């Protein structure tokens, strides 16, 4: 329900990414 | 731009424009120095 970044980079690229999310711990839209 | 009913601690706040005066377009331009 809010708008939310993700900088995370895999193991050559780095991917900035600011969408609505589902949040995993222990799709996306807009 | 999130949408979730508004509890003034009264409902859902997006107040939608009636076609009050008519529509204008605006763009801001903002420079980086
Ligand atoms: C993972 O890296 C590859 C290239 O190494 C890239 O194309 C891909 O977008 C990356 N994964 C994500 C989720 O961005
Ligand atoms: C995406 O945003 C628009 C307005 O910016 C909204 O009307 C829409 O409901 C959002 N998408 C979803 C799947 O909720």
């Amino acid at each position: 329900k809010s708008q939310s970044v993700i900088i995370i980079n895999n193991s050559t690229n780095v991917v900035i990414r600011a969408c609505n999310f589902e949040l995993c711990d222990n799709n996306a839209f807009n | 731009i999130s949408n979730v009913p508004f509890s003034p601690d009264c409902y859902w706040p997006l107040n939608d424009y009636g076609f009050g005066y008519q529509p204008y377009r605006v763009v801001v331009l903002s420079f980086e120095l």
